[PDB]
DNA sequence: CGATCCTCTCGAT
RNA sequence: GAGAGG
């Protein structure tokens, strides 16, 4: 069944943060994607088992994340990427200045 | 699901939007991509080394996948990349393309106003990365030169080329010099150069976004799982329209590297360079200003991109912001007299195909293994067992699943069984009610059962309504299902600050019935009935009758099911503590003392049995309550019987003759009124035609004649009448309904009017043409019981379908106000500093709600001050010591003799009384009118009535209390209301502040003479009522967290989704017509410039509003009148000679206007004496007016005001004719005679208003009000006459730019407030003053739009989930902006935890 | 870097219905997956009545961090903060 | 029988009130083209198909239906066919899921392309139940 | 403090700030023939001190940003002769508290 | 560029 | 896409 922006809603006015995440995650979606810590993309060549990930272009194979989102939120970073737009994810607040 | 990974766990705190530069795209790619074929090579099954596959993703369930092997459902899919040709544009970034062009030079590549323009300095001084770009594109899209050099001469940067006049054609672009078309490979080589501090000045970024990246050199190629295949039939392929489009774009290129390597046919080449460009375009979005899209063996046109992540069912809305679910399930829900409130029915198979996953601790081993061995289909079982590594074990499959030793640390996923917490829903989701958990009690039977009521917040019922219920799958989510969404946590709610659960239907009658003076009740049924309480305390109550036989009252056992410690009290219209009609309530320690229980104790109503027992006793006990009730009344009533039958519709033979003349009446006044209208002796009021004043009288006559048949009806029902009793109850019908099943159903109406003429003249062809008469415009003379006729049948018909068309519409329009308010307000919470913010941390208010009190903590107190005359006040709360007539009498205090005289305790007690006189004062300034109940914190009443029975206060007794106890009491315990904690003063000030109302009824409740005189109280219960205060106002405060934007949103639209009729209910007067209920509503949220309805409402002089005169002199004034209005004819003669007369009538003019050259050609003008007369207008004044506007260029004369017939006669001062009869154009058309532009219609009304009289008390004393059609608000209000302080407008957006942003905004509450309350509605303050508050806080007025709210400065990945879903993600990416993720959107984009209610915090060891 | 001291903290030394919610869930998963009980479970088997016994007794070792607009927090021990409600 | 709700008596439901029958057609046709390429109305087993539904086969005969009188429920395969795959490919028919009755009609015919097509008629008995609608 | 009659030539409007640190004010006769701040729904606005608006931003940890705003152009604020940067206390009547302050900075 | 929610079934490409 | 349900 669907769980609409409507109950995603009424979740919110409850206070719910927890079910709300659990709807969309847990019931629905949630994939495990792998972060350049340099360019921030879902460019990672997720090599498990042999331990090597590295992103190539950054020369990065040390600075990687893993990341909980929705399988639909993958999909349109990628469908963002392939309208030449980049949705860097970064996992530090930083601001730096 | 997934394997396990070295990498380091961690969520996105921010996104940083961008643009690609082909040289990334190059470096990110796996793959080269030349080939448009699929991975059929020559019939070889696999994979062709161009489209799709090559090292990026296996599309056959293939563990293998370019060395990183990983599979499916782990493998994200791989970028690969694709080199064109020749340059191409972005369909999105071709306007910001066209605004970049016309800013910078082309040849010189520059910006063209750096940096001496003294408006070029200001716009660059601007921060923003948008609003910056806005002022210089503006500013340089008018220059058509690069510039030499520069004034104070100053000698810069700037060639000598004429900036072409770029128009977009098509998908390209033209440019016009003083001719040639705009190459995509020449804007490049401008935009490739730029300047890095000049750029980033018109809204770029050096490093994630330049304009040079807004046109294509590298196009990034999608993996497969972005366009997957897999069909129907495995003998053919399936591809995705992507997937058709990219090999599409590789056809057009892979011709034009052909032809630039073969023979370029000049002109041909760029046929096939325009068709690369309207493929890449075209596959990033269709749906443009050219052509649409091709077959290509599917359903014609192509998706692209756009359309995959455009709104409701699109990638955002459809996927992000809601989504599919497991855990859940639906069916026909039904009702259950005998289930708990709190509780829920499920269905066995549900419950069995629904699981909670247990992890197997030795609290719980011996259940689960028995749950285990009971397997998938005995009903406390399971399916599934996990143990370590991950394993799920099939329990209806495994060859074990008879075995299974479980051990710890495993997981059963077990069952749903009885009282396990569950999300119950009804769709629409209008409110957070709407979505509630339940305790789980597994049930026979198909459908979800659910206590009556609960079908309230709901809005349930059971004619084939389907609910929803949703799985908690952890321990903190059912912890949060049942301590923040359980049924009883949402009894009292904060929307209207009261239940929206009551006693409903059956037991609300048969309460009514078992209530009855006359209801006694029997041992044997007593005993069961008490049984039937399962709270019973197992005493038999002592029978009301002792006498020839035990009997029992219903009053005696139903209050077995009312709690002890229960205090209620009410008054309905005769009640005198001995009840002669048996109304009111009077319940004491849970004892109904009189009153038949009804509606107005156990409804959904404000201050009755469920409010107070929630607040009493709690909301457990209160859930318990509405069983309790049910379960003796059911029972009561299942052995009492109720029905309804069509005798229950039949009234008197004598009745009937006096409806039936009652209606003859009727129709002798409409033809009496005809008759007059007809004769022309019917005067038409001003403001109004004479045809309208006819229609306004005629179904006024109309309304009457049903009203009077029906209160003629309704009085002849005896108390046994079966729909009499149901309204008396309270659970079903009204007047209406009586009347029209009885008496008369009345007058049809379509469009606010009677029945119109559809045919020719005349309604229906059954009658002749010009019948105004009732039966001829829809007057149902008949009631549903004596059966219509067919004329009445079809005008009823018409009458109804009205009703259909505007409830079809009355939803899909109040859905979308709906969204728009829930989006606007989402992110809006309470913080750690009681402030309400946004989430970019902006300041909505202050101190939540102005009182920072939670709604549903909040109850409707009077004022006690404010009320009454200066004398019962001064009776009320004076105490005077040196006084021996208004001292307390020592049967009032143990010191009483020993303080009369005194002095020292006066100076105490002259304290205590000045800041009363003060309140009063204060009071009477902010509720003017003089009402006193308004919705508070604490229940003072309710506590010091539960002092009064709990420390059983003898009012025979002195008290033992001191002036001191009482004042300094009172005094300290109002230092101790804390709403805010900080040491400061803007804190400490904000805080006296918060509490000034509160302490305002504190004081008016805990003076000396009422604790001492009224209350009674002793020292002990005294300082119990101190800190029973402290306790529940500490209570009552908002909760840091409270998600009070998408509170109010709910709150304001779950009742207009309820607002039935878009046609106002004002039948009577046709000059009440200003819009109402959902079409105004959406003009105030739209903040519509061009409102239907514009009106001024003028208040006169204070003196001076009650002379009559003065009103219609206001009137006469402000009203704007034309010469067009007061004339009958305009006329050309010739009469040449000016001193004689060719018209005879004129003579008499001519032989005056001569003492105290000309044209031989007069215009003429003939006014109307009436006209004149309804307009304060003398022909001197007309004539005045004429003669004040050309002045020598015209020569005018007049007849006098006595003269019979109104004449002004004009002349001017080769070809003439002609020139005469354009100025009486100007004469009739531009001329004002009198009054205000804009201000068409000025009508005088009588206003009641309450004033305070010269003793103390309100008094009603009316007070003459213009209301207007049109406004000017600036000129009227300098009128002289008016209370230019009182002027006021509908038009809220001109009291903004007259008065202020202050004003503009208590103007948009009181229009929200307005729309609200005609619908009958009651909203708490706090919701539509959070909305006003956001439309507000930015200086002016914010729609809530795609205009409005969603073009501020929030984040992208939000404001993307309301509309413009794509432009709103180019425009982010182009200014590479910055999204903090600190939205609820965000997070739900992203499966975090918001920082909402729960993750508004940390939780830390 | 940021922190209020204990001394200057200026938020409610009362517990959010959101603050208990989320103290008796997270204490719920701990005690479900076999952690050590601080209280004396008298017959008592569903975590979450244990948790609140725990809460009840005031012998829940948890710290509420609350964030004021700007990004400062007022560290609150569960101990500390009054149950009302 | 509150917020429209209503109390039907079990005793006359005995007897028969409100009791309907139920009827669903399924159909099948026998391949759309292939000039050598035919799917077939068989019953099947391995020839290395793998690609069944299961759902028990076993209530068909040789031809690959089911014969009218036999009871079926759940799953159950209603309708037997494969695609030549160049082995068997499945593209049996199973009864509705959430439905059950009895096999009630079995027409064999032919279209006028010269297609072996069929259409299995299922029956089911309703009666009065908690959550149905008058 | 011009008190102009009819209308300013758009030419005059351009000379207007060309001579600072003083300021010149620009009022139509028949907008000030009714003192706006004396309407029912006009609050009593203070122009508030800068050390004032400096207290303000300390007491709520804000930025200027974060403050609800009003227009330079607003009928209040060109009574008051409001400069942008500059902070305004607004306090109004209120059914819920009786008094309440809300604060506006000038743009 | 917007145009209630959710739910079902059907037929046809 | 249409038909429907609350
Ligand atoms: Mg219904
Ligand atoms: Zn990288
Ligand atoms: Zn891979
Ligand atoms: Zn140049």
């Amino acid at each position: 069944l669907r769980f609409g922006e409507m109950e995603r809603d009424c979740m919110i006015a409850h206070g719910a943060a927890s079910f709300l995440k659990e709807r969309l995650m847990e019931a629905s979606d949630a994939f495990r994607v792998h972060i350049c810590g340099i360019c921030g993309l879902m460019t990672v060549i997720a090599k498990l088992n042999h331990n090597q990930f590295e992103c190539k272009g950054c020369d990065n194979k040390i600075d990687i994340y893993q990341i909980h989102i929705p399988y639909a939120a993958k999909l349109l970073f990628q469908e963002l990427m392939a309208m030449n737009i980049t949705p860097r994810l970064y996992t530090d607040r930083s601001r730096d200045f | 699901g997934q394997q396990y990974s070295s990498a380091p766990l961690r969520t996105v705190k921010e996104v940083q939007f961008g643009l690609f530069s082909p040289e990334e795209v190059r470096a990110i790619s796996v793959a080269k991509i030349r080939f448009p074929e699929t991975m059929d090579e020559t019939q070889t099954r696999a994979k062709i080394g161009g489209l799709n596959d090559p090292r990026l993703g296996s599309i056959d369930r293939n563990l293998k996948c370019q060395t990183c092997q990983e599979g499916m459902n782990e493998c994200p899919g791989h970028f690969g990349h694709i080199d064109l040709a020749k340059p191409v544009f972005h369909v999105g970034f071709i306007a910001k393309i066209k605004k970049v062009c016309e800013c910078v030079c082309m040849h010189c590549g520059k910006l063209l106003l750096d940096e001496h323009n003294e408006l070029m300095r200001q716009a660059l001084a601007i921060k923003d990365s948008k609003k910056r770009f806005a002022a210089i594109w503006t500013l340089c899209k008018t220059k058509m030169v690069c510039e030499t050099d520069v004034p104070s001469l100053v000698s810069r940067g700037g060639c000598g080329n004429t900036q072409p006049t770029i128009r977009k054609d098509g998908l390209k672009l033209v440019g016009s010099w003083k001719l040639r078309v705009l190459s995509t490979e020449e804007i490049l080589n401008i935009f490739k150069h730029i300047s890095v501090k000049d750029f980033t000045s018109l809204g770029f970024n050096e490093v994630f976004s330049r304009p040079e990246w807004m046109i294509l050199t590298c196009l990034p190629v999608p993996p497969p799982p972005v366009r997957p295949s897999i069909s129907f039939n495995e003998s053919q392929r399936g591809e995705d329209d992507l997937t058709f489009k990219l090999a599409d774009i590789l056809k057009a290129n892979i011709s034009l590297e052909t032809l630039e390597h073969n023979g370029a046919p000049h002109h041909a080449i760029e046929e096939a360079e325009s068709l690369l460009q309207f493929h890449v375009a075209t596959y990033m979005d269709n749906d443009i200003a050219g052509q649409p899209q091709a077959l290509q063996k599917s359903g014609r046109p192509v998706k692209s991109i756009r359309a995959r992540l455009k709104g409701k069912e699109g990638r955002i809305r459809g996927n992000l912001m809601g989504k599919r679910v497991d855990f859940s399930a639906r069916t026909v829900i039904s009702g259950d007299p005998n289930l708990e409130l709190d509780q829920v029915g499920v269905p066995k198979s549900i419950a069995k195909t629904l699981t909670y996953p247990e992890v197997v601790t030795p609290y719980n081993i011996d259940r689960l293994t028995q749950l285990v061995r009971n397997g998938p289909n005995e009903h406390p079982g399971a399916k599934y067992v996990i143990r370590d590594s991950g394993d799920r074990i099939d329990l209806r499959y495994s060859k074990r699943a008879g075995d299974i030793q479980l051990q710890y640390g495993w997981k059963v996923e077990r069952h749903i069984m009885d009282n396990d917490p569950v999300l119950f829903n009804r769709q629409p989701s209008l409110h957070k009610m709407s979505m509630m958990a339940h305790r789980v009690k597994v049930i026979p039977y198909s459908t979800f059962r659910l206590n009556l009521s609960v079908t309230s917040p709901y809005n349930a019922d059971f004619d084939g309504d389907e609910m929803n219920l949703h799985v908690p799958q952890s321990e903190e989510t059912r912890a949060e299902l049942s301590q923040l969404c359980a049924v009883p946590l949402q009894i009292v709610s904060p929307q209207s600050n009261k239940p929206c659960m009551g006693i409903v239907q059956d037991t609300l009658c048969g309460i009514r019935k078992l209530t009855l003076r006359d209801t006694f009740i029997e041992l044997d049924q007593v005993l069961n009935m008490l049984y039937w309480v399962p709270d019973w305390d197992g005493v038999i109550p002592t029978p009301a009758i002792i006498k020839p036989k035990p009997l029992w009252s219903g009053k005696q056992i139903l209050s077995v099911a009312i709690p002890n410690g229960i205090h209620l009290q009410r008054f309905d219209e005769g009640t005198t503590l001995l009840s002669p009609k048996d109304n009111g309530m009077l319940i004491i320690d849970g004892q109904i003392i009189f009153g038949v229980v009804e509606k107005k104790t156990v409804g959904s109503s404000n201050g009755g049995l469920i409010h107070v027992v929630t607040r009493e006793k709690g909301p457990q006990v209160c859930a318990k309550l509405f069983g309790n009730i049910q379960k003796v009344v059911n029972f009561w009533l299942l052995h009492n019987g109720f029905s309804t039958g069509i005798g229950d519709t039949i009234a008197d033979g004598p009745t009937m003759r006096e409806i039936t003349e009652t209606i003859a009446e009727a129709k002798k006044k409409v033809l009496d009124v005809t008759k007059e209208a007809q004769a022309n002796l019917l005067t038409a009021k001003h403001g109004m035609t004479l045809r309208e004043s006819f229609e306004d009288n005629v179904v006024r006559f109309l309304n009457e004649a049903r009203d009077k048949a029906g209160r003629l009806a309704e009085v002849n029902l005896k108390d046994l009448n079966n729909v009499k009793q149901m309204v008396m109850a309270g659970s079903k019908g009204s007047f209406i309904n009586i009347a029209q099943m009885s008496a008369c159903v009345g007058q049809q109406s379509v469009e606010g009017k009677r029945i119109a003429f559809g045919f020719v003249d005349r309604t229906l062809p059954h009658f002749s043409k010009d019948d105004y008469s009732p039966e001829s415009k829809g007057f149902v003379e008949n009631s549903y019981l004596r059966g219509l006729t067919p004329q009445e049948f079809f005008f009823h018909a018409m009458g109804g379908r009205e009703g259909l068309i505007d409830t079809a519409v009355k939803t899909a329009e109040t859905g979308y106000i709906q969204r728009r308010l829930v989006k606007a307000l989402e992110d809006i919470m309470v913080h750690y500093d009681n402030t309400t913010r946004n989430s970019l941390g902006n300041v909505i208010q202050f101190i939540y709600g102005e009182d920072g009190m939670d709604a549903a903590h909040i109850e409707k107190q009077s004022l006690d001050t404010i009320g009454g005359s200066d004398a019962a006040f001064e009776k009320r709360y004076r105490v005077d010591l040196l006084n021996t007539d208004h001292t307390l009498d020592p049967s009032l205090l143990e010191s009483g003799s020993e303080i009369l005289g005194d002095l020292k305790l006066q100076v105490l007690l002259d304290e205590e009384y000045k800041q009363l006189v003060k309140d009063r004062k204060f009071l009477r300034e902010v509720f003017v009118d003089g009402e006193a109940n308004w919705p508070l914190p604490v229940n003072i009443r309710r506590i010091i009535q539960n002092a009064q029975q709990t420390f059983h206060i003898d009012h025979t007794k002195p008290s033992d209390l001191t002036i001191k106890d009482i004042v300094l009491g009172v005094k300290d315990l109002q230092e101790n209301l804390l709403v805010l904690r900080g040491k400061n003063e803007i804190i400490q000030n904000a805080q006296r502040d918060a509490v000034t109302l509160f302490c305002c009824l504190l004081r008016s409740r805990l003076a000396t003479r009422r604790v001492l005189q009224e209350y009674r109280l002793t020292k002990q219960a005294f300082d119990w009522v101190l800190s029973n205060i402290e306790a529940q106002f500490l209570r009552s405060v908002v909760h840091p967290g409270e998600m009070v934007g998408v509170l109010a949103a709910q709150s304001i639209g779950e009742p207009a989704t309820q607002m039935t009729l878009n046609t106002f209910h004002f039948a009577g007067v046709a000059s009440k017509k200003v819009t109402s209920g959902v079409p105004r509503l959406k003009e105030i949220l739209n903040v519509a410039k061009n409102m239907k309805t514009p009106s001024l409402t003028v208040y006169l002089e204070p003196g001076h509003a009650a002379d009559q005169e003065q009103a219609k002199l206001i009137r006469s004034a402000i009203e704007h009148t034309t010469l067009k209005s007061v004339t009958i004819a305009s006329e050309i003669y010739y009469d040449p000679d000016p001193r004689s007369t060719v018209i005879p009538e004129d003579e008499e003019i001519i032989q005056l206007h001569f003492s105290l050259q000309q044209s031989p050609w007069l215009l003429r003008l003939e006014l109307d004496r009436a006209a004149m007369n309804d307009k304060d207008l003398t022909m001197g004044q007309v004539g005045e007016r004429i003669k004040q506007t050309f002045k020598n260029d015209l020569f005018v004369i007049w007849s006098e005001d006595n003269d019979e017939k109104l004449i002004i006669r004009c002349r001017v001062v080769a070809e003439e004719d002609h020139m005469l009869k354009k100025i009486e154009n100007t004469m009739l058309e531009n001329i004002t005679l009198r009054g205000v532009e804009n201000i068409e219609r000025v009508v005088m009304m009588k206003y009641d208003r309450k004033v305070p009289s010269p003793t103390g008390e309100y008094v009603k004393e009316p007070e003459w009000v213009l209301e207007t059609d049109g406004v000017n608000l600036s000129e009227v209000m300098t009128v002289p006459g008016i209370d230019p302080t009182r002027i006021y407008t509908n038009s809220f957006i001109d009291i903004m730019e007259v008065l202020g942003i202050e004003a503009g905004r208590a103007a948009l509450y009181k229009e929200v407030y307005n729309v609200i309350a005609s619908d009958g509605s009651y909203v708490n303050y706090r919701h539509m003053a959070l909305l006003v508050d956001v439309m507000t806080t930015q200086g002016g007025l914010t729609s809530v739009t795609r205009h409005g709210f969603n073009r501020s400065n929030t984040g992208a990945l939000m404001r993307c989930s309301f509309e413009e879903t794509v432009e709103i993600l180019f425009e982010a990416g182009a200014s590479a902006e910055l999204d903090d993720c600190r939205g609820v959107s965000e997070n739900v984009i992203l499966g975090q935890m918001a920082p909402i209610g729960t993750g508004a915090f940390d939780v830390m060891i | 870097e940021k922190a209020i001291p204990k001394d200057q903290r200026a938020t409610t030394p009362y517990m959010t219905k959101y603050e208990r919610a989320r103290i008796l869930g997270t204490r719920a998963l701990q005690i479900s997956m076999n952690a050590p009980v601080f209280v004396d479970l008298e017959g008592e088997t569903d975590p979450l009545r244990i948790a609140m016994k725990e809460l009840a007794e005031k012998k829940i070792p948890l710290v509420i961090r609350r964030y004021l607009p700007d990004g400062s927090f007022e560290d609150w021990s569960v101990e500390e903060l009054i149950v009302d409600l | 029988n509150q917020e429209d709700s209503m109390i039907m008596n079990q005793s006359s439901i005995d007897r028969g009130l409100f009791r309907s029958l139920f009827f669903r057609s399924y159909m099948d046709q026998e391949k759309k083209y292939g000039m050598s390429i035919t799917e077939t109305f068989e019953k099947p087993q391995r020839t290395n198909t793998l690609r069944m539904k299961h759902g028990t086969y076993d209530k068909l005969d040789d031809d690959g239906l089911i014969a009218p009188g036999v009871r079926v429920s759940g799953e159950d395969v209603i309708i037997g066919k494969t695609t030549p795959i160049s082995s068997k490919r499945d593209a049996s028919t199973p009864l509705r899921s959430t439905e059950n009755g009895i096999v009630d009609q079995v027409l064999v015919t032919t279209n006028q392309d010269g297609l072996k097509f069929v259409k299995v008629r299922v029956r089911t008995t309703k009666i009065p139940q908690i959550g149905d609608k008058f | 403090i011009f008190v102009y009659q009819n209308n300013i030539t758009p030419s005059a409007m351009k000379l207007v700030p060309s001579i600072p640190p003083a300021t010149i004010e620009t009022f139509n006769e028949a907008a000030l023939v009714v003192n706006i701040t004396h309407h029912e729904l006009v609050p009593k606005h203070i122009r508030l001190s800068s050390d004032e608006k400096r207290e303000l931003l300390k007491r709520y940890r804000l930025k200027e940003s974060q403050l609800p705003r009003i227009q330079r152009a607003d009928p209040v604020a060109l009574y008051l002769g409001l400069k942008r940067g500059e902070v305004v206390k607004i306090i109004r009547k209120s059914e819920t508290s009786g008094r309440y302050a809300s604060y506006r900075i000038c743009m």
